[PDB]
């Protein structure tokens, strides 16, 4: 009722049953983005993308090293000056100009990619070029996660000149082929992840190119077991090279199952290209 | 806020409609304020 | 006056033309932000009494000598103008906002106001920076970048109409040089 | 997306084909049937908050437990929260029997359920029985037609096999 | 991807909405058309290799500025390409009007199509040209107007998929352009 | 399997490398708390029957609804085999005090836990609470050593991380 | 990929420096803080689980714009896309935590990480919420100030960890604002 | 870089994983021998001048050819450029030390090693048995520490071991 000059903030009370009084309070709710000034001659929009957008003078510098990534992986391809089996990209009749119109329309494909599609391949594209490369640097996944064409044709590149690809490595028994076939219709589902095909293995537009895609695989299947004696040995060797190290860490089962069968494991493509 | 509201004083250049009118004030009716706006 | 659909207009009248297919990728551009286009108008309305408030006193704390004895708003009546005197011209954005063009700033308060400070005493300086300093807040609400009061609304980019926005302001602002 | 349109179209481009006739012949069990299709539809836009009621707590009759707190229904701002949950579910399936698949459920409302419920502690047990309270809980020549109540149920018992 | 039963959900889900019999008979119209849009589309399936024969053909009719080399298009590879391009447009409306939407079209061939034509040096006036040709075509084809080639049909209104197919092509159009 | 070991003979061989230093510092951090680490292991293995039933009805205590017909709970026999289960838990945790690592724990007992359970209409709810009580049933310098409860008291509230 | 360790020796590589005693005192002080960091670090990811199941309810507590329909974050699979995301900077902040260094933070995943989200329409504003929420009860956990969650350990000021967390979520929040 | 926070937070990384107790184990293995690791820093820090000069000519005493026009020891330019090269191999072991691991060898002054020196004809033979001359010249009760030693000479047979 009456005030008084005296100093008693400090003090209490005891009286503090006070589980019979609870109190709050609040302050917040306030993001900020940084936005320009002066009306003569400007006003700023943010826009969509949906790529890269780390400067013009970066989108043709990362085109121009990843074609030269490539062509460091075609010279260990050929390193020894053949054009070797593995890589076959046509079928009997000629056709590569056909192979042509498959490949530019997956140039054209991985083009047209919607905004999710575009945005997931840059990050998981990121750390699998963390996995690509063994040792641990200061250079090259300082390229590779700034830039994305270079950790796609390193994940392509570094990998097709070793043979633990797919349709390269050939199986032993029945057995080890059904479930080189099993692992297979996971990556089905992985690219048709419902009721909807995907965009992306389309491998085709017209219809001289619908049955050619199908006798490609073939003459490519048969130069799996054509080739040689020794590199398809060196293959289920390079089988675990992908899979143990780098898909299936800490999982013992799936680490016996690539050690018992290498062909098996080797299509198992957990690299998502959305193929 | 200032009053009720704040709408436009009339003592602004370009207060009026001017539109099909006499000559006599349509430049009463136009330039309105002229008289200090630019003499000085 | 002219919306953002009677600017089109205009021009295609002026080429003697019809409203063909050229303009239909910018009349169909304004179908889309106008639930956000009418959610970014009432942002300004909203807080105007804030507004208009913060803005002449951002103006006198840094710039003392509008409390000058014997100055632009040293009196009761000359403050109570200037509290006034900057609010129609944050009132005339907000219908400028909301028609998508500002070709109503023009000829109902552009048409003299240059020639019309200086005719009663008000000066260049602190009138260009009324302006801004009401400018760099209209972007902060339709943003939702304030730092006291954060607006819930949805989620979406407002760059976009903030250029938009920020012409209707300045261009007032200016016009007074 | 998820219908006849998702299967034919995708897999003529995903050949690099025409729309032969196995494509057009598709689409043809779409017409004989959205008649028995969509008089389905306005029933639970009819009963959009008559049934999200009556499944609540006949979920909550045979899940009582909830109401503790430090448990996914501690409270009623809970309880609010959960009849938007089950409408949620409930919008979808009204959309399925428009598009004929299960279009808005799988992309929407059912890819990585397993991801979220019992990470929130909210028990999935009780997120499949509410629906199958819901899926026996129809009378086919009474309330609809006896035309309508087969991809009605079809939807409901998948609701319980999606989660699965 | 998209068709037009569900072409009407992302409407009612965006807000919430049931679908009821206030929007059903926009359906039930739709499916009226059932056969009728059958009976439209196997008529331009039937003679598809003869459209994208009278529609090239009708271009380097109108324009032999493509057929003197050092020019874009007067070569057979670079023809074949032409040929890949102007068949797979005529690929990808048949499943629009099968649908009875343009989403199929809009996800699959319109995003980034026309800057890839000047990536590659592809002159769009042409384009325009060209699907012109087959937009002129493909609606004597879905009626019983041609020179030659009738086909036995049930007869009746069939302009409600004209007015599609010719709102389907140009939309192609503004595309390339 | 899942210890330093699996780690750093591992990415030697995954760099096509030599064990160098740094693969041979990281074992070292075995050996100064082994000893910190392999008291707790004969604590859960005196008490392999002490706090098994002691979890089972405190879970119970909170998740009392399983009693009747149709849940999870319906009889004895399926009490008989959930003090199997908790102690089918009980048992890989003792491992990974042994191995390190959670390596007993991830490629037996935790990868698809989420693929399982609600599908047997097990409630995982439910698994991550009876961990949860004890999780923090613990005393540290009372029980056991005060270096003995950091590498137990973690794995407990990483049986929820896991589940997650 | 980088740490204190190496913090110390990269500038010195600039000017070829020999590594003495004259900087290994602050190293010194880090391998005196080694089982203090080691005491701060499990305690983090002891609950992380339920510090992510926080976060982005309370981040939904203060805004409903995001849950309702023609919202960004509403349905389901959007919510395990979104408790994804929610997670894997919480991974990663402990990374730099661990490390006393926060250069694993940056490559990894800010180079671009801002706009990506305006790619994917993600709402920037409520990023740097959820994350403060992430930043609030990762101090309560590093000391021992949570609501019933009292880890064991040993006394002491732990002071100068709770301001190296300080210094890592708005690296990240600077870097997606 | 090298160490085992490359290892760890790496592979915690590599499998989208937790900093789980395998990651936390690691780095106890620095904190109890750093003591050990970081009294050989300051000997080579404080024979940064010592031990150079007493390298280049007992491997120039073993190597006295290269003192005729056309090699790679021509003049005492090149002699001062010798004693430069050495002793940026020494900075580089020096910082091995500080890291752990061979953070700073490999990346920096080991890699491509085999694609410079021949091709600027400086031989090889000469690089690895500079640094063997190093290897053996210790004494580790005498010097430094007996904890000391083992870390300073694995490094320099690695460098003998690095080129090849
Ligand atoms: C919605 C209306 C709403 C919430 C949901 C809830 C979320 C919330 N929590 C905090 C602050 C903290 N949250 C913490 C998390 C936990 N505490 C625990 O003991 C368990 C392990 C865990 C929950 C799963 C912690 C430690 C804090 C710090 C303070 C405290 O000890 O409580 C906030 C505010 C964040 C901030 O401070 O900016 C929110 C929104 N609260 C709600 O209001
Ligand atoms: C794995 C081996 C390899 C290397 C090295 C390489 O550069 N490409 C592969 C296989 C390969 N394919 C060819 C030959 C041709 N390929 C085409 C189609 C090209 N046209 C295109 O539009 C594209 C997509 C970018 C390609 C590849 C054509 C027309 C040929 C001509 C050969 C012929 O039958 O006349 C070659 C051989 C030539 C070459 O150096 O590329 C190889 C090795
Ligand atoms: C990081 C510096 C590691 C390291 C890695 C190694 N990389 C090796 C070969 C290699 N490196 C790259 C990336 C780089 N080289 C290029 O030519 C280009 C771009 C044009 C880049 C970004 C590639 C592509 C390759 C393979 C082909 C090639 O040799 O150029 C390498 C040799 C063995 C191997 O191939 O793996 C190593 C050891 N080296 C280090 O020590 C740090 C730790
Ligand atoms: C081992 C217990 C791991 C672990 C395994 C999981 N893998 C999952 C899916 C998955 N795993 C692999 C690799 C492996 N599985 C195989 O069947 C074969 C070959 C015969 C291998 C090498 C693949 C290729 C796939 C995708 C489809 C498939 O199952 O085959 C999985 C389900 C969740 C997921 O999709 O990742 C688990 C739980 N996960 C672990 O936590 C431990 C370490
Ligand atoms: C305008 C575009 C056409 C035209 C269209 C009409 N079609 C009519 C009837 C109709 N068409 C079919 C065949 C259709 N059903 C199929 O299952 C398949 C392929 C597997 C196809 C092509 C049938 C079976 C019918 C009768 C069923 C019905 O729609 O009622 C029709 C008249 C409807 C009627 O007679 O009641 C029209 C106008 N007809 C034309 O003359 C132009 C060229
Ligand atoms: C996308 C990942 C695919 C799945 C799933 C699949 O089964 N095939 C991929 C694309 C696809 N292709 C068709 C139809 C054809 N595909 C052809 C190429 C394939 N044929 C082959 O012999 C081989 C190598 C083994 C391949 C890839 C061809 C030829 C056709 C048929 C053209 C024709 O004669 O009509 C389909 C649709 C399958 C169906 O019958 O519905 C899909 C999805
Ligand atoms: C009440 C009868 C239920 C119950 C409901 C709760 N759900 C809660 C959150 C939640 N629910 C979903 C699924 C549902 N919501 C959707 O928005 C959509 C799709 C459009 C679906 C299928 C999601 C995705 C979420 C998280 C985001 C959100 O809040 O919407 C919830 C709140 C939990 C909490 O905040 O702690 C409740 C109470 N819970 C139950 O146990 C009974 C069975
Ligand atoms: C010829 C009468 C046309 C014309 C055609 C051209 N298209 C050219 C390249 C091209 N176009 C596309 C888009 C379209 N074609 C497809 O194959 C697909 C699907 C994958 C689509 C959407 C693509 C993808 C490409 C590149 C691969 C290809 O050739 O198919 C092109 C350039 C060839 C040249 O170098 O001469 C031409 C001429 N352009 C015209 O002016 C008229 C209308
Ligand atoms: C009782 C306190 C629990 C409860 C337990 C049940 N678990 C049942 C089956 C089951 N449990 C697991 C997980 C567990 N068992 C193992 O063998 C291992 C690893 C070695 C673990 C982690 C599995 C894998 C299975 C299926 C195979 C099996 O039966 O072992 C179960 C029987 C269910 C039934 O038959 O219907 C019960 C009652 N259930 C509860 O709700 C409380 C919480
Ligand atoms: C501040 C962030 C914390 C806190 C830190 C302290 N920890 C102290 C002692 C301590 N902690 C551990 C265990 C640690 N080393 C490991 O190897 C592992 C797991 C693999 C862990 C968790 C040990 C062994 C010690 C004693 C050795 C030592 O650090 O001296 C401590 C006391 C320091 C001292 O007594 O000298 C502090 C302040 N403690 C807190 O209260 C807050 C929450
Ligand atoms: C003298 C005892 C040696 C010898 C030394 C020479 N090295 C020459 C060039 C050179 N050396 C290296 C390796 C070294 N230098 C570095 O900067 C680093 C890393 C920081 C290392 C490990 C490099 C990379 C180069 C080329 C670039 C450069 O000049 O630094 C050199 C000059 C050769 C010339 O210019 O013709 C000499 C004389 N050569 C010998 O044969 C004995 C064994
Ligand atoms: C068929 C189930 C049995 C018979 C009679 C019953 N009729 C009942 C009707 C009823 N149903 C509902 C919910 C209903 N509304 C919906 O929108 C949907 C799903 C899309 C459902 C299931 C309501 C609110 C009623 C009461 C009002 C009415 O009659 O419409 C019913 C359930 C119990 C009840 O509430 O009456 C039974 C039983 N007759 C038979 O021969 C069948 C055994
Ligand atoms: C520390 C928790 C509080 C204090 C005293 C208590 N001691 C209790 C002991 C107790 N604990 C168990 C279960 C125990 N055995 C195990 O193997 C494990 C886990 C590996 C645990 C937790 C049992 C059966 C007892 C009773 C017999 C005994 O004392 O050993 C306890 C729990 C209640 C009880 O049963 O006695 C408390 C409380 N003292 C303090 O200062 C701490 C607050
Ligand atoms: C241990 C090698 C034998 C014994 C005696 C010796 N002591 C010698 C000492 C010596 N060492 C150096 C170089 C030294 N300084 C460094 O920084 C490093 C490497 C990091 C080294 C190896 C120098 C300049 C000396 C002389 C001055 C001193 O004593 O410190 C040595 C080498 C010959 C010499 O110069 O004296 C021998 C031999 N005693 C034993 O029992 C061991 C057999």
């Amino acid at each position: 009722w009456d005030k008084l000059l005296n100093t008693k903030p400090m003090k209490r009370q005891v009286q503090p049953n006070p589980p019979t009084n609870e109190t709050r309070a609040l302050n917040l709710g306030n993001t900020f983005r940084s936005p320009a000034f002066k009306f003569l001659g400007t006003l700023k929009r943010s826009k969509d993308p949906s790529g890269l957008r780390l400067g013009f003078y970066g989108r043709k510098a990362d085109d121009f090293m990843a074609r030269s990534i490539a062509m460091q992986a075609k010279a260990s391809a050929a390193g020894s000056g053949v054009y070797t089996t593995q890589c076959s990209e046509g079928a009997s009749k000629g056709m590569a100009e056909n192979a042509r119109t498959a490949s530019l329309a997956k140039q054209f494909r991985q083009a047209q990619r919607s905004a999710r599609e575009m945005s997931f391949d840059y990050y998981e594209g990121r750390k699998y070029a963390m996995k690509a490369v063994g040792h641990i640097c200061n250079y090259e996944e300082k390229i590779f996660q700034q830039y994305n064409k270079t950790a796609a044709a390193y994940v392509m590149g570094k990998q097709e000149t070793l043979l633990s690809c797919d349709r390269y490595a050939q199986p032993a028994n029945k057995a080890e082929e059904y479930i080189q076939k099993s692992v297979q219709m996971q990556m089905k589902k992985r690219s048709i992840p419902y009721g909807v095909y995907t965009t992306s293995c389309a491998d085709g537009t017209v219809k001289g190119m619908a049955e050619n895609a199908r006798v490609a695989k073939e003459s490519a299947n048969f130069r799996a077991r054509q080739m040689s004696a020794g590199a398809k040995a060196a293959a289920r060797f390079n089988a675990r090279r992908v899979a143990n190290d780098w898909h299936n860490n800490g999982c013992n089962y799936e680490e016996k199952l690539t050690s018992r069968f290498p062909a098996a494991a080797s299509s198992v493509r957990p690299t998502t290209n959305r193929y | 806020l200032t009053g009720y509201d704040s709408k436009s004083s009339p003592n602004f250049p370009n207060r009026a409609a001017t539109r099909e009118r006499r000559t006599v004030s349509f430049n009463a009716r136009v330039a309105r304020n002229k008289s200090q706006a630019k003499k000085i | 006056m002219l919306d953002a659909f009677s600017r089109v207009v205009v021009n295609s009248d002026a080429k003697a033309a019809y409203v063909g297919g050229s303009d239909l990728q910018a009349l169909k551009s304004f179908i889309a932000d106008g639930n956000k286009r009418l959610d970014a108008v009432n942002s300004i309305v909203s807080n105007a009494s804030c507004m208009v408030s913060d803005a002449v006193s951002g103006m006198i704390c840094e710039n003392p000598g509008l409390i000058s004895p014997g100055g632009n708003c040293y009196t009761n009546r000359r403050m109570a103008a200037c509290l006034r005197d900057g609010e129609i011209i944050l009132r005339y954005v907000s219908y400028a906002l909301l028609a998508g063009d500002a070709s109503v700033l023009e000829d109902r308060c552009l048409n003299g106001l240059k020639e019309t400070y200086i005719a009663l005493g008000v000066p260049t300086n602190s009138s260009i920076r009324a302006v801004s300093i009401m400018k760099a807040q209209a972007v902060a609400f339709i943003t939702n970048t304030a730092t006291e009061r954060k607006m819930s609304f949805a989620a979406g980019d407002c760059t976009s109409l903030a250029s938009e926005v920020a012409s209707y302001f300045d261009r007032v602002g200016a016009a007074i040089s | 997306m998820k219908s006849v349109i998702t299967t034919v179209v995708s897999a003529a481009d995903a050949a690099g084909r025409f729309p032969s006739n196995s494509d057009l012949e598709s689409i043809q069990g779409n017409i004989q049937r959205s008649a028995a299709r969509l008089e389905a539809a306005e029933k639970l836009a009819g009963n959009h908050e008559a049934v999200v009621k009556e499944a609540g707590d006949a979920c909550f009759a045979k899940y009582a437990y909830l109401k503790n707190p430090g448990e996914a229904g501690e409270n009623q701002e809970k309880i609010n929260k959960c009849y938007r949950d089950v409408d949620h579910y409930m919008r979808l399936v009204n959309y399925c029997l428009v598009v004929g698949g299960t279009g808005p459920l799988d992309e929407w409302g059912i890819a990585g359920a397993r991801e979220v419920y019992r990470t929130l502690n909210l028990p999935t047990s009780a997120y499949v029985a509410s629906i199958a309270y819901t899926r026996d809980r129809l009378c086919v020549p009474r309330d609809m037609s006896a035309q309508a109540g087969v991809e009605f149920s079809a939807y409901l018992d998948y609701l319980i096999n999606a989660l699965s």
